DNA sequence: TTAAGCAATTCGTAATCATGGTCATAG
DNA sequence: CTATGACCATGATTACGAATTGC
């Protein structure tokens, strides 16, 4: 923790995985894996050792009335 | 077609003066089980729940489940054109949006009014039944004076239910004070306790809740952990009237 | 400070020549601009100071650079110990400093600004130019860019990310830094500033700091050296007021026979010109005596003074006024040959400025707190004004009459201190125009020169409500059929109200004056009130704005906007309204009826926290009384009952801590009876179910069509079709109108799942 | 440690109801003789002397010559929260600058315990003269209030003529002149005008309305006057002590 | 040391004044 | 157990300041 919260914030702004501020984080991870762009096997291995926490399993701007 | 007839119009006038300040619009759910109502206040803080059971109306007739939309100010103005001894009948169609009220004096004078209803798009809410753990049954006059007397000091009040009795405290810029009450027919204060309670509620809502004091002699206060305080009144072989208010955090 | 972005041009060339952007992390290249990157902020501030020394600009502009940008840079350079930053000026050994200043007048109000010292260079914040010249509703860059052209915590994670995010941030910053240049060259700011400095004789820094006194002092001194006079110093605290202008009593109502308007042009400067009034020719009460020559040596005014004829002296204020009048005449002669509309109004702005200068020459005399007051002159001016307008009204109503061979004796319906609205009688606009031109040219031959009356318009029909409140339709020629409406004073040009009310007043006067159909007007006002009560009106139409003036007058009595401003937020005690700006608010519903200052809230706070709206406040306090002003004079008091009955058929249709403890009782779609089970239809109203499904799928169909037109408009206003939209612009109707249709669709989609599915889905 | 009781305690409600419209503050002098209050008015025309002996109380403990100050109308607003049959108890610590009021019930089931904070006082204090009052009148308080209120709807200031046979309450007004005459009546409803030498004086009738605020405060009202001196109206607080309102006369 | 004028209409808040519903106690 | 006016409570009228626009 506090290092796992920057890896996800770095996965969320890389443009080669998609334009993602409307959906979940694991849905975008599996969308890129289907098309197989290059999802890395570390943004998966922190979404498995946690429960349904809203500060891991949510996009950066999931507040913010946009 | 709906038609009811009730001999004690005074009960109707007391219930309509319970609510004309807290609520401006309501929907009456007319059924074959009685006349039942739920509403929120205008401030979106408190809940009212009113039940007039079907038996206590001394001449009942309801064909089909209705829903009437009533502006409570115009109805409260109409029900003060009827003295305290009259006999009140309600007449409604199942195709119309206009209600008829006929007041029958117990002596040569009969009166009849027609009132236009309105269509409203409100949503109906309710309550689930759980066991509140502090159960107070107290005189209504003492509760009215206690709320009205603490009101001049400050605006919150803390209710403190302990073993032998309950204790109400309130503060403000001109100081603070409490009132005790202890276990010792209707002038008694019966106190059932399993877990002790201490909670805080604002006074403007309580001084709204104590407007319906002529409906009964005693009042029932129910408390539990972190739930909305319930204020309950009973109307004799007619039904009941409940207000609901949430605690401060 | 993480990014600085700069645009530079030579004046006269239609594009810039320099385009630079300096960032603080490594970035990605932008076509058309240079990009440099640094790993520390000291290098960034040093690089900007060296660039600003080497390019060596004449003028520095921007938007809110005085009160935000330059003192932020100066304080940030002081904190990080960089010694060589604050030397931005032209003199090689001088450092710059922050210094407070205030300005106040009854014309622009009071404003408090900081200044930063730059010797040699000139500053033009475009915000201060807008706030001084223009009277608008919001003064944000988005609002004035829409009005003239047509358009913090997210940025901190666009900068802590990657370098294409930083490239997006730099393109945004460069568009921001480019908009005030376009506004400066499009609005003809600098050309008018240079012409003002050449006509008045004051420097170019005084037209951004001072008022209208230094210019008239300057012109009077420049005219005083040519005859050898010296100015005295009189100072007095304080004299009394004098009597201002007359207004003629109306004949109120609705007119449908044409009224012609005749007025005097440049009234007070021509009074001061053609009766030889000046400081330097004011005759004291004794110095006429014991000489007895009254005839053609002096004159007498209605207030009582005596003033010397022009065969002895020429005054100084006639000559200054004559120069200003010729400059404005040349500006109008240039304006009479334009075809573009925005260019036509900016030349109108130039001539308006020269007429304001000529009238402030007269207003200099009566200012008892000033530098040289002579209230005798002011009283003589307004006495001559009153005498001449009552002369006009007597003459116009007296000559053209039934006994004098004409058709009908005319009757004046109105007059306000420079104009006369005479009602002639004919209903043909050609004959009214012909007689009105004859009347203007006839009456003008009873005066000295340059006193002239002129025809200006014909109103057909006309609507007179009170003093300083009327409306009409505008005729310039006859075969030029009609131009527009005129709304003098009414609820459509003031800024103290809601957009909903001003729009309703404009649409009612449109349907009532152009098409002459009161039934569509009643149906329109009914639909507005019905859609108000049914809770389908956007909150853009509900926002009220008020100006936060000096704090002691707002200490004297409790207001709504003062209460909202002085109540800080928990989020930000560092961004709040200051003195002089405008506070926006809406009124929410509560039970504290003694105080409308206890129900006011910020629009963004009621956005994010979802508080309800007081529809009865907006119904009886905002809407109702302007409508009763407008709709009554065409009919009787059965018209008040007609609109209060058109309310009455439509008032009976209203849409609706403890809120979490819901039960969510289902209800019959046909007859609204709460009941156990989830089926949509009631057992008595079950047969008519195909019609009840038919009804409401044409509502889902129309919500679907509104979702798509809005959420793809943001993609075209943003620029890109492949990346996310981030624009929470509070001055755009687009924002928060795109937020409620998601919830309407969320609700209307779930109401139709009460009905089963129209088929399987797992086959 | 001050701790005092009063069973028929409606009198405290009754005195502070007739105290708060006159003056905004009071200098409470607690001595071993009991509870006392000398205080001027706010308009520099009048004065209140309240004396409450210890023998008019029930149960008493005074260990200090306390000299405190009360803001009156907030104390009256607190005194409005207790009935008239209810027992009034006061408690005070000589270091803790507060007043602890204890309202007992006659049925003892409702207990009240209120607290008002203290504020400092440097109030002026002058002594009354003792002299001969040429007219002392014993009157019913209700009839006296009725008469002066009946005069309030004529004019503003009253002229009095005090003599042997009758007493003459005269006044002018915007509707003209009027006067009512009284005489002795040959225990509470009895009157007596004890007189040596007849006089005439001017007084303010509005201050008589202010003084008749203590109408239910005694058996009888006493009116004591002489030449060019403060009228003292007396309400004998039954078995307790007495309240005397001084009014400096007019010129 | 610094600042162009007057006329008029509209709306909100607190204070002033009118009037009825309870009530409290003397008959 | 029942008249009478004194007492509390709620609504109609006036006054004045603030804001903004027309000449
Ligand atoms: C607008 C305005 C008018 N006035 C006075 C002077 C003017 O002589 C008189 C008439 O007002 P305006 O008609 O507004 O101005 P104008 O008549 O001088 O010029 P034009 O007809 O070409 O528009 O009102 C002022 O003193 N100060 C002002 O700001
Ligand atoms: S909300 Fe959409 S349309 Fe409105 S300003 Fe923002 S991007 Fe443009
Ligand atoms: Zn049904």
């Amino acid at each position: 923790e506090e290092a796992e919260l920057e890896l996800l914030r770095q996965f969320d702004l890389a443009w080669q995985y998609g334009p993602c501020t409307g959906i979940t984080r694991l849905q975008r991870w599996c969308r890129a894996k289907q098309m197989g762009l290059e999802p890395p096997p570390e943004v998966w291995q922190v979404l498995k050792t946690h429960p349904g926490d809203p500060r891991f399993q949510c996009s950066l701007w999931h507040l913010y009335p946009l | 077609m709906f038609e009811a007839r009730l001999v004690q119009g005074s009960i109707l006038k007391k219930v309509l003066e319970a609510l004309k300040d807290l609520i401006n619009e309501a929907c009456w759910d007319i059924s074959s089980s009685g006349v039942n109502l739920q509403s929120m206040d205008s401030s979106h803080v408190s809940l009212v729940q009113l039940t007039l059971r079907s038996e206590g109306f001394d001449t009942y007739r309801c064909d089909r489940n209705l829903a009437m939309g009533v502006n409570l100010t115009s109805m409260s103005k109409i029900l003060k054109c009827a003295g305290n001894e009259d006999i009140i009948t309600l007449r409604a169609e199942d195709n119309a949006d206009t209600l008829a009220l006929v007041f029958e004096a117990p002596n040569e004078k009969v009166s009849d009014y027609e009132m236009k209803l309105m269509d409203l798009d409100v949503e109906q809410l309710g309550i689930p039944e759980q066991e509140y753990s502090c159960v107070v049954k107290m005189p209504s006059g003492e509760f009215a004076r206690i709320c009205r007397d603490l009101s001049h000091i400050g605006d919150a009040v803390v209710i403190s239910c302990a073993k032998d009795g309950v204790k109400f405290s309130a503060s403000g810029e001109l100081g603070n004070g409490n009132i005790k009450l202890s276990q010792t027919e209707e002038e008694a204060v019966t106190i059932e306790m399993n877990e002790p309670v201490q909670l805080t509620f604002a006074l403007r809502y309580l001084n709204f809740f104590t407007k319906a004091t002529p409906l009964s002699s005693t009042v029932t206060l129910s408390m539990s952990a972190d739930v909305p305080l319930v204020v309950e009144y009973k109307i004799a072989d007619m039904g009941h009237l409940k207000y609901y208010l949430a605690p401060k955090i | 400070v993480i990014q600085i972005c700069s645009l530079g041009l030579r004046w006269g060339e239609p594009e810039p020549f320099l385009r630079l952007a300096l960032t603080l992390r490594p970035c990605a290249p932008i076509l058309g601009a240079k990009v440099q990157s640094y790993e520390k902020e000291e290098d960034l501030l040093q690089a900007w100071s060296t660039f600003i020394r080497i390019m060596d600009p004449d003028v520095i502009t921007g938007y809110n650079i005085q009160n935000f940008d330059l003192p932020y840079l100066i304080s940030r350079a002081q904190t990080l110990k960089v010694q060589t930053f604050p030397f931005l000026g032209r003199v090689a050994g001088l450092c710059s400093n922050i210094r407070d200043s205030s300005f106040q007048s009854k014309q622009t109000g009071r404003r408090d600004t900081k200044v930063v010292s730059m010797v040699g260079r000139v500053q033009m914040d475009m915000l201060q130019v807008l706030l001084r010249e223009y009277k608008l509703r919001s003064y944000t860059l988005n609002a004035v860019s829409f009005h003239f052209l047509g358009e913090h915590s997210i940025i901190t994670d666009l900068q802590n990310g990657n370098d294409q995010t930083r490239r997006r941030l730099a393109v945004y910053c460069l568009k921001d830094a480019y908009l005030p240049l376009r506004l400066l060259e499009r609005l003809m700011v600098l050309v008018n500033a240079v012409e003002m400095a050449r006509v008045t004789g004051v420097p170019l820094s005084y037209l951004l700091s001072r008022g209208q006194q230094v210019k008239v002092v300057s012109q009077l001194l420049r005219q005083a050296m040519h005859e050898g006079l010296l100015m005295p110093v009189v100072k007095s605290e304080g004299g009394e007021d004098y009597t201002g202008a007359t207004v003629i009593e109306p004949l109120k109502g609705y007119y449908d026979v044409p009224i012609a308007t005749l007025d005097f042009s440049s009234l007070y400067p021509s009074i001061m010109m053609a009766h030889n009034l000046c400081y330097t020719t004011l005759l004291r009460p004794g110095t006429a005596q014991k000489l007895g020559l009254t005839e053609d040596q002096f004159i007498r005014t209605p207030t009582g003074d005596e003033f010397v004829k022009t065969s002895v002296r020429k005054g100084l204020l006639p000559q200054i006024l004559e120069n200003l009048l010729s400059a404005r005449k040349r500006a109008k002669a240039e304006l009479a040959k334009e075809t573009d509309p925005l260019r036509r109004q900016v030349l109108d702005g130039r001539q308006l400025a020269l007429k304001v200068s000529a009238n402030s020459v007269y207003g200099f005399t009566g200012a008892q707190v000033g530098k040289l007051p002579c209230l005798e002159i002011s009283q003589s001016v307004t006495g001559f004004g009153r005498q001449m307008i009552e002369k006009t009204k007597q003459l116009v109503e007296s000559k053209y009459t039934v006994e004098n061979g004409y058709s009908t004796s005319a009757k004046v319906v109105y007059g306000d201190t420079d104009s006369v609205m005479c009602r002639f009688g004919v209903s043909s606009v050609a004959e009214a125009m012909a007689l009105g031109r004859e009347a203007a040219d006839w009456v003008s031959g009873h005066f000295p020169s340059p006193i002239r009356l002129e025809f200006e318009k014909v109103y057909f029909p006309y609507l007179l409500i009170s003093k300083k409140r009327y409306a009409g339709l505008l005729f310039s020629s006859r075969p030029d059929a009609h131009d527009r409406m005129d709304c003098k004073g009414l609820e459509a040009v003031r800024r103290d109200n809601c957009p909903l009310v001003a729009n309703l007043v404009t649409a009612s006067l449109r349907r009532l004056l152009i098409d002459r159909d009161p039934e569509g007007a009643v149906a329109h006002a009914q639909d507005v009130i019905s859609d108000l009560l049914c809770n389908r009106i956007d909150i853009s139409q509900l926002v009220i704005t008020k100006e936060l003036t000096r704090a002691a007058s707002d200490y004297a009595g409790k207001q709504a906007h003062v209460e909202l401003a002085e109540r800080m937020r928990k989020r930000d005690p560092g961004s709040a309204p200051s003195l002089g700006d405008r506070v926006p608010y809406v009124i929410i519903s509560a039970a504290k009826g003694v105080a409308a200052y206890m129900k006011s809230e910020d629009p963004l706070f009621v956005l994010e926290h979802s508080l309800p709206i007081d529809t009865q406040y907006y119904l009886e306090q905002q809407l109702a009384k302007p409508l009763l002003r407008i709709f009554e004079p065409i009919l009787g008091e059965g018209r008040a009952e007609a609109v209060l009955l058109r309310g009455d058929h439509t008032r009976c249709k209203t849409v609706l801590g403890l809120l979490a403890f819901a039960k969510r009782r289902n209800c019959c779609i046909g007859c609204r009876t709460v009941l156990s089970h989830q089926g949509a239809v009631c057992e008595f109203c079950q047969p008519r179910e195909s019609e009840l499904y038919q009804k409401e799928v044409s509502h889902l169909n129309a919500l679907e069509e509104r979702f798509s037109r809005l959420w793809t408009q943001c993609q075209r206003c943003q620029g890109s079709l492949h990346e996310d939209v981030i624009c929470t612009s509070r001055d755009c109707p687009i924002f928060y109108m795109r937020k409620k249709v998601r919830k309407d669709l969320e609700d209307q989609e779930q109401l139709l799942r009460r009905f089963g599915p129209p088929g399987p889905e797992a086959w």
